[PDB]
């Protein structure tokens, strides 16, 4: 037998269909349920996807001052973009349900997007005037004496 | 600076050898001498098996 | 052929002792092709390119910090190796039996690079740290700027 | 002036480091969520269930 | 055969030849058939109302001709033939909604890089060489519709390659600005002649411990006429930088639109002829 | 040599079953009949000719076996690869060198050579998908391609150099003597010269010996920044130097590429 | 209206050499038969009808030529291109207008315009792999697709005009009259948030000297 590299057959019964009661027919179909094996789709999509996401996640520990937040998290909504035409070659193109590897996807590039808008947010309170910009004290309230002491941030004096 | 300099010599050996190993396992690979294994013969024309 | 060469070309009767005399299964001859790819052109288009690549993301530890250029250059790595990876997407079948060596160097090398981006950022994140907002213990000081600086050569 | 542009800048390291923290759990659930739903997408036991 | 020259705003002479495989025109001859009225029927032949026309192209002319030739007596016996030309017009709208108009704007962007300050955070080479990599993304795009021919450069690709020439031409220009515009006192010299052609020609052609005390407070002071001197210098620089970027932006923008509008009016010159014929489809 | 290659295509016929002994075959001309050929948009035909011939095996010295060989050959048309293959790889050729006269304070040099690189691995997926996938050889093309990428890494890691050499300080390095004398000194010499190479009181006495403090510290920082100066005007040296040498390089590969095989052509 | 169009499809059936005086064609039923019909991941036929109809000519007044066309509406399920086409042009059109939120200062306004245009360019190549290319007229995606490519063009126009203004120097641009009326007073009411010896005398001049730098 020439097995198939991506398929195994789990069940392969074979059943006679009688007609349900004059050119009535009886059937006889032969099965064959066939688990696909992703090894593929685990390194070439996944793995990716995860590192993307991780590179993501470390957006948030990149100092504002370096200047850098904007070009690593949009050059890895990039990259995702790249591995979407990846996909676009190889997924069903039927529309009765989304395959979760898309599902994946769109999470990953909803997560890259909220982290590209999210450094948008924190570099927009860095920079901002100090002679422009009058704090309210509600601000200084939660985020310089309430929540630092949460997030184990201690302020220096 | 200290930390970029260390993080060079350690990633970069790793790099450099795990590339090599991969491409090595590529390079010295080649089909066995002779076409099924346990079977001595060759299977060429130089070796005529006369009866 | 210009792709492969034959390495060998044997040629075997076949007989089946288990299945019965009256079978088709019983005989057959069988000629096999022992082939050989010539890489040079995957060589030459895809892998010395990959690999010098991969290679050069080594060289954002050699840049200051003050350039501002280091993680645009690695995630810029990272992506030349996506695009690598969709290159060769189209030219092997999906199969689950191993992972190509290509596959294998590529994944290896896109783990890196995602590494080496970490600790960009981590490297970035010190070197921007001010009394201000961090603390410069004496521990810290005596690792990093004497004992480490005098192993590792540095001017 | 530097006193107060160091308060806004230690108030978005402290937004910062929240997000971090906030991205951190949520890629972890969905992942997770995602993940445990692949993996545990079995075969049928039998051809012809109930 | 395609003739490539203005694609996609092209118009194809596709030939329908028949012949009888079998006999010479001795012994089958062809003539063409007449309708009610007794016109005879010298086209390729179309119904109104069922006719539903092609998504991408539209039949313009269909004329029929009976040809024989090879009728000398070196020849032998006579050979005759019937040809139709498919005059056929293509629709560009999918190209012009997908691809031109994208890739217009995109390369017209290259000139904003000349209202960019040049300095560290202006990120006018951002713009330029970025723009350059979308261009060569189009260019992938492209590869995958363009015909395959040789005899002449499609449109599409003339155009492509010119606004890839002149996002390199502005590159350059661009490099070449933050080169003049960064220049430092302490690593280059002050050249009168540019600066005279640029800033002045061109806007018209267009007790020891008191005397310690004294001397620190004395070279404080011409640390700071120093450091006024040298900004000053960096200021001239500047400037000069300026003054380039803006005659320069002019000189690129005026390249630009007179190369896309040579080559876009190329096409729009390029309708179907007048041929002496009624139209394939009457209207 | 593709895209100008020239290539001998054969088609020989023969009698599958039948030898010379039986059945004879003859050209009826000497080339092949071109009289109605239709235009080729991508070949010429420079050539064509149709040759007989006669083998005969020692084991059957009787039955020679005959067949009729018809040869055409045909030059590629190169304009399609000229403008969609060739054109953007000298574009990318020529920006790869545009870096080394880019300032280092401009905080963009990586940014282009960068971009160039990446713009090389987009328009890899061109290449391939144009050039065929055959081993016998490494195309002309596909030589250039290598030559283009191989050096935009090449420059992409000597600007990382430079730009380190640019960021050197007192507080990190110390100039060595013999990159003063390389760099200063003798390449200047050989460079044209376009760049420049009560008392009592407490109070009283901590405001004496602050604005001594004051000017020994701006002192000392005026010396560093020469120093400082010195490491920019090397990276300065070396990048014009690059520049010059970059440009040559380009200019010396796209000709010892393509201009053999262009000359062979026109001589001819 | 793609990708929630409508298509009327119709297969016109008829006997090509028999005229209607020698052969009649009948419908068997009204509507074509969906009994054993295999359901589609794509289509969903909303409507099925077969209708006869006969033609004579003027030329053939007595040889009626007769055709059973069988036409089926169906609607395109969507489900596909809105989530592989749609949403991720949308992503985009979002991250758009974020330009404006982020700072001059930043250095980083054109690398987030600039890459974010990048991807929308390659995922029309994505959308060039997905979509039909047809000229018939312009779908609705297509629609999309240019809004986003031309509102990101907008965006980045723009962005480089703030840019410009951020940057002006005092010494070289002076601020006009009108730009003072219309965005420091007029806007700011609308919104809020913001605001707006010898030696001896050679050393007494150094001192003003350095306070009238300063000043
Ligand atoms: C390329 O691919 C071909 C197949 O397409 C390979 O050919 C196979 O090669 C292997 C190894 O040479 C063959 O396996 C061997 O077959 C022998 C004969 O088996 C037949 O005859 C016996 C007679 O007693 C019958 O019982 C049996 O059913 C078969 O009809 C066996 O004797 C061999 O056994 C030996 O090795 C095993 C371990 O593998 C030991 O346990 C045994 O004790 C003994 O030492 C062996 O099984 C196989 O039959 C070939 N397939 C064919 C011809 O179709 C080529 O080898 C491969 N080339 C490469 C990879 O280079
Ligand atoms: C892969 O795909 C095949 C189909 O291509 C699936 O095969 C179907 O499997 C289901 C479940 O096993 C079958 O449905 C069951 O059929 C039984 C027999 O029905 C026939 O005989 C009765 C006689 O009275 C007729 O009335 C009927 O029309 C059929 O001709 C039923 O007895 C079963 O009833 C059970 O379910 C119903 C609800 O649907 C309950 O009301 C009942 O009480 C009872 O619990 C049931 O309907 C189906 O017939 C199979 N199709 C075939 C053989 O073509 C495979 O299951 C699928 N494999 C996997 C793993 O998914
Ligand atoms: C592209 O590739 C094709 C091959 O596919 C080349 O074709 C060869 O062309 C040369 C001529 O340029 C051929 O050589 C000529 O062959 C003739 C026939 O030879 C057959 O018949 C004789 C007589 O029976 C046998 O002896 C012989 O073995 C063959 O069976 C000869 O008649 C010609 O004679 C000429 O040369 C000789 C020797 O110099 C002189 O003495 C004669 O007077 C005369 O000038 C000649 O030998 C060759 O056979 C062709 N090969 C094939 C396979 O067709 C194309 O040339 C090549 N194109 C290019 C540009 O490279
Ligand atoms: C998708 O596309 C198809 C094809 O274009 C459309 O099909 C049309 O459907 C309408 C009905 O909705 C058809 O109209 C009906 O045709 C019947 C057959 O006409 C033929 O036969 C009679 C003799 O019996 C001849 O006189 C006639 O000339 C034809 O040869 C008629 O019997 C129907 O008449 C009924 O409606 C009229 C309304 O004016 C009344 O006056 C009558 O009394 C009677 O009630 C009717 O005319 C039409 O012919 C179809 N066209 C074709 C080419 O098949 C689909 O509608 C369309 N689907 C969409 C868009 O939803
Ligand atoms: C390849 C990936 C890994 C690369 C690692 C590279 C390592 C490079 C090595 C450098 C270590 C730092 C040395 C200098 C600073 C030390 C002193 C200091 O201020 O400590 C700080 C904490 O420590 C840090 O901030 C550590 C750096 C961040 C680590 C992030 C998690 C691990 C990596 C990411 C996840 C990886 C796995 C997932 C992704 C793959 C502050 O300390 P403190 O709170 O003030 O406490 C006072 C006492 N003390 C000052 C003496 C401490
Ligand atoms: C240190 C730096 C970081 C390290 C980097 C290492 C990078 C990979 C190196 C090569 C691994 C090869 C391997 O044996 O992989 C195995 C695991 O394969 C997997 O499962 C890996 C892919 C996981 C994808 C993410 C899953 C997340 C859940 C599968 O192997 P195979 O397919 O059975 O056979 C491969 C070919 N062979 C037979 C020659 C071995
Ligand atoms: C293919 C179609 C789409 C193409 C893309 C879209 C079109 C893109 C192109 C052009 C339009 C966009 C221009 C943006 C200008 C922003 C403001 C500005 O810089 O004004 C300038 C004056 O500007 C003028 O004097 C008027 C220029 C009008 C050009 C109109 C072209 C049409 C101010 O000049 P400045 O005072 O010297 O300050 C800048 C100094 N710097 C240059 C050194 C930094
Ligand atoms: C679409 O395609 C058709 C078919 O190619 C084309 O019709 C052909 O046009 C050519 C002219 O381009 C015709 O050839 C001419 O025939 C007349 C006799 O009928 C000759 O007198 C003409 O001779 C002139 O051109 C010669 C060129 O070699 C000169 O040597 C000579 O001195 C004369 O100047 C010429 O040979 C050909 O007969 C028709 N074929 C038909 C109609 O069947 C048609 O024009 C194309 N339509 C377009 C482009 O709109
Ligand atoms: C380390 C990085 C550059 C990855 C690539 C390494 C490549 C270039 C090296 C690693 C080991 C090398 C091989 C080692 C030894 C031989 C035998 C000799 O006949 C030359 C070719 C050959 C077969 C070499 C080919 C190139 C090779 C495969
Ligand atoms: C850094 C330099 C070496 C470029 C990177 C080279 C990498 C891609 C390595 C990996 C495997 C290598 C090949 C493996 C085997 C051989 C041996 C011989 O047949 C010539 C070289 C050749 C064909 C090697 C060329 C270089 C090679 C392709
Ligand atoms: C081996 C078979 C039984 C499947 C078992 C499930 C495995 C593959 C799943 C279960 C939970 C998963 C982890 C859950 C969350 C994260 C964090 C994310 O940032 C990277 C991936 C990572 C680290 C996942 C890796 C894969 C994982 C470990
Ligand atoms: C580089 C800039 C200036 C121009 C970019 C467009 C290029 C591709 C254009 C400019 C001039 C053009 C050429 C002008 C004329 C001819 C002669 C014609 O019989 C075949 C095409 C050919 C040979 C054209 C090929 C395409 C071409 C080279
Ligand atoms: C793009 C800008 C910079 C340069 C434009 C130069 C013009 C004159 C060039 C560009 C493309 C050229 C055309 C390209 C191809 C053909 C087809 C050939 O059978 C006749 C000449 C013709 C029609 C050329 C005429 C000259 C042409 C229109
Ligand atoms: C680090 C910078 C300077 C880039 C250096 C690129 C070097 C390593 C490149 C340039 C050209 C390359 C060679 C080009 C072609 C071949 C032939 C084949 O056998 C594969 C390997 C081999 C032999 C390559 C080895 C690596 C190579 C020598």
């Amino acid at each position: 037998f020439i097995e198939n590299g991506q398929w195994e057959i789990i069940h392969k019964p074979s059943r006679l269909i009688q007609p349900p009661g004059e050119g009535q027919r009886q059937e006889v179909i032969f099965y064959l349920i066939i688990r696909r094996k992703p090894l593929f789709y685990l390194v070439n999509v996944i793995a990716p996807c995860i590192l993307i996401t991780l590179l993501a996640i470390f957006v948030f520990y990149l100092p504002p001052d370096a200047g850098e937040k904007m070009g690593l998290s949009i050059f890895a909504l990039l990259t995702l973009t790249v591995f979407l035409l990846l996909l676009a070659d190889k997924v069903p193109e039927t529309s009765l349900s989304v395959p979760i590897i898309i599902k994946y996807l769109m999470f990953t590039m909803v997560l890259v997007t909220f982290s590209v808008i999210l450094s948008v947010v924190v570099l927009n309170l860095h920079h901002r005037s100090p002679h422009t910009h009058q704090m309210p004290l509600w601000v200084r309230q939660i985020f310089i004496h309430k929540l630092p002491l949460y997030l184990r941030l201690k302020r220096p004096k | 600076r200290t930390v970029d300099r260390l993080c060079l010599f350690v990633v970069t050996p790793v790099m450099v050898v795990g590339t090599a190993w991969i491409f090595l396992q590529g390079v010295y690979n080649q089909p066995p001498p002779q076409p099924f294994p346990g079977d001595p013969y060759s299977y060429n024309v130089q070796d005529k098996r006369f009866i | 052929n210009g792709e492969w060469e034959i390495v060998h070309r044997p040629a075997r009767v076949n007989v089946d002792p288990r299945a019965p005399l009256d079978s088709p299964s019983r005989q057959d001859i069988t000629f096999y092709l022992i082939i050989r790819r010539k890489p040079l052109f995957y060589i030459i288009n895809i892998l010395v390119p990959c690999v010098l690549i991969s290679f050069m993301v080594n060289l954002v530890f050699y840049l200051p910090a003050d350039s501002g250029e280091k993680t645009s250059v690695a995630i810029s790595v990272l992506l030349a190796q996506s695009v690598f990876l969709l290159l060769i997407s189209k030219r092997l079948p999906a199969t689950s039996m191993a992972i190509p060596l290509i596959g294998k160097f590529l994944l290896f090398g896109m783990v890196l690079v995602t590494m080496v981006v970490v600790i960009c950022v981590i490297v970035l994140n010190i070197h921007f740290r001010t009394p201000s907002t961090h603390v410069l213990s004496e521990g810290v000081k005596k690792l990093f700027l004497e004992t480490l600086p005098e192993l590792l050569h540095m001017s | 002036h530097d006193a107060l542009k160091e308060d806004w800048q230690f108030v978005a390291m402290v937004v910062d480091r929240l997000f971090l923290w906030t991205f951190i759990i949520f890629t972890s659930v969905g992942t997770l969520v995602i993940f445990l739903d692949a993996t545990y997408h079995l075969p049928p036991p039998d051809p012809f269930p109930s | 055969a395609v003739e490539v020259t203005y694609f996609p705003f092209d118009w194809q002479n596709c030939s329908l030849i028949f012949r009888s495989q079998t006999y010479n025109a001795e012994e089958v001859e062809f003539t063409f058939a007449v309708d009610n009225d007794g016109k005879t029927i010298n086209k390729i032949d179309i119904d109104t109302e069922a006719y539903t026309e092609n998504g991408e192209w539209a039949i313009d002319f269909c004329p029929g001709v009976i040809r024989r030739h090879h009728g000398g007596a070196t020849d032998g016996p006579g050979e005759t033939d019937v040809i139709y030309s498919l005059i056929i017009r293509r629709k560009p709208l999918f190209y012009v909604i997908n691809i031109i108009v994208p890739c217009v704007l995109i390369s017209g962007l290259v000139l904003l890089a000349y209202f960019l300050p040049a300095q560290a955070g202006g990120q006018k080479c951002t713009v330029s060489i970025n723009v350059l990599l979308a261009q060569t993304v189009f260019l992938f795009l492209i590869a995958q519709k363009i015909p395959e021919t040789s005899l002449s450069v499609p449109l599409l690709g003339r155009f492509l390659i010119f606004v890839m020439v002149v996002a390199t031409l502005i590159v350059m220009n661009c490099v070449i600005v933050l080169n003049v515009s960064q220049r430092t006192p302490t690593t280059h010299a002050m050249s009168p002649r540019l600066r005279h052609v640029l800033l002045e020609l061109l806007p018209r052609l267009l007790a020891p411990e008191v005397r310690c005390c004294v001397d620190a407070v004395n070279f404080v002071a011409e640390s700071t006429r120093d450091q006024e001197a040298t900004g000053e210098e960096v200021s001239d620089w500047v400037r000069m930088g300026n003054a380039l970027d803006n005659i320069c932006f002019w000189a690129a923008l005026v390249l630009f639109s007179v190369g896309s509008s040579l080559i876009f009016l190329g096409a729009y010159f390029n309708r179907v002829p007048d041929l002496p014929y009624a139209p394939c489809i009457q209207p | 040599h593709f895209p100008f290659d020239e290539q001998n295509c054969s088609m020989k016929l023969g009698t599958w079953t039948y030898d010379g002994s039986v059945v004879a075959i003859n050209p009826e001309s000497d080339q092949p009949d071109l009289s109605n050929f239709m235009e080729s948009g991508e070949w010429v035909i420079k050539e064509s000719r149709g040759w007989k011939h006669s083998v005969t095996y020692s084991c059957c010295p009787d039955t020679p076996y005959l067949d009729i060989t018809y040869h055409f050959v045909m030059q590629r048309l190169p304009l399609y690869f000229i403008v969609n293959v060739i054109i953007p790889c000298l574009l990318f050729s020529f920006l790869t060198g545009l870096v080394f006269y880019l300032p280092t304070d401009s905080g963009e040099k990586m940014t282009l050579s960068i971009s160039v690189l990446l713009s090389l691995t987009v328009f890899l997926l061109v290449i391939v998908e144009l050039i065929p996938s055959t081993s016998s050889a490494v195309p002309l093309i596909g030589k250039y391609m290598l030559f283009t990428m191989v050096f935009v890494i090449a420059s992409i890691i000597i600007t990382v150099i430079v730009i380190n050499t640019h960021h050197r300080s007192p507080s990190t390095h110390v100039m060595p003597n013999w990159v003063r004398k390389v760099f200063i000194d003798t390449i200047p010499n050989i460079m044209f010269f376009s760049t420049m190479k009560l008392i009592k009181h407490p109070e009283v006495k901590s405001a004496i010996e602050g604005i001594k403090y004051i000017a020994e510290t701006m002192k000392s920082d005026q010396e560093s920044n020469n120093a400082a100066a010195e490491w920019k005007y090397v990276a300065m040296v070396m990048d014009h130097i690059l520049l010059g040498v970059f440009m040559l390089v380009c200019i010396i590969g796209t000709l010892a590429v393509f201009a053999g095989r262009l000359i062979e052509l026109n001589q001819q």
